């Protein structure tokens, strides 16, 4: 029985490595975004851009803005909502017996 | 924009199928187990869209039409319930295989 | 005269391109493309409009 | 409210005709490089997208 329960712990346990990979590649493709927005501020910060060169920067970065809430709400282990902020507080039984399990909580 | 709303309303919520058609007009599609009665909506969100929640459009497969961005759109989620469904069913056979052959076992 | 006859030269290729570029048949400059939704996601919805003036 | 006057009234036959064109070629330019701009933000969002769904 015990023997069982490590093979399900197993299990467990990669299935919760896997969700924190695909967390995890999310976040680095918005980290991406994010610094490429930054890019885009400081490039409209400098004085000689007159109005429209602001306009266009702040297209690219309205349009960075949606794919990022795009990312964040879209990114998914097979139905299952990761970065939209649904996920919470969720345990993985990593332990034969009951009362083992690590938390994990992906913000949105 | 109604893109990112039909997107968001997927994202916050597991038994609805958001979509939108050529035209711009949101579909809300609910699987077969998911609804059971009058499908009602309220808000002033809803009276915005024009959105009328009633007893709703009955859809299956056979019923799928793909030559409209809106067919596709709804045929996504129709084939999404189709799919849970006969997965549920599979399962079900699956369950009722290893009951028989632990039976057999017991028998012999 | 002369320059004048340049321009409307010049204005006559501005409306062809309009009206010729195309993606295998489906005319984009011309206003007609109207906006389309890219599906970039991997469910119902998740799609991105897009914007095409003639 | 104005003559309106786009890219295709534009003459050039009259100094006046000239000094309007410069004007209405500017505004323009200025339309379709702010359209360019936003194609190109549509083109990095796609890419962007295409690398977090592969």
């Amino acid at each position: 029985a015990q023997s069982r329960g490590l093979d399900v712990a197993m299990r467990n346990a990669n299935d919760g490595i896997s969700i924190a990979q695909t967390a995890e590649g999310a976040m680095n493709e918005s980290t991406s975004i994010l610094q490429r927005m930054r890019d885009l501020a400081l490039q409209s910060a400098n004085g000689t851009n007159s109005a429209s060169e602001r306009q266009a920067l702040n297209e690219e970065s309205v349009a960075l803005q949606d794919e990022l809430n795009r990312i964040a709400e879209t990114t998914s282990f097979g139905g299952r909502k990761l970065l939209n902020g649904s996920f919470g507080e969720a345990s993985f039984q990593i332990g034969s017996s009951s009362g083992e399990a690590i938390i994990m909580g992906l913000t949105s | 924009d109604i893109e990112e709303l039909a997107t968001y309303i997927n994202g916050q919520t597991d038994l609805f199928k958001a979509s939108v058609d050529q035209e711009g007009k949101l579909q809300i599609f609910v699987a077969e187990p998911n609804i059971e009665g009058n499908f009602n909506i309220s808000g002033g969100l809803a009276t915005e869209l024009g959105l009328n929640g009633g007893p709703g459009v009955k859809t299956t497969v056979q019923d799928i039409d793909i030559t409209s961005v809106g067919g596709s759109q709804n045929a996504v989620g129709i084939i999404d319930a189709a799919l849970k469904y006969v997965d549920s069913q599979r399962a079900d056979l699956g369950a009722k295989q290893n009951r028989l052959s632990h039976s057999i076992s017991n028998l012999s």
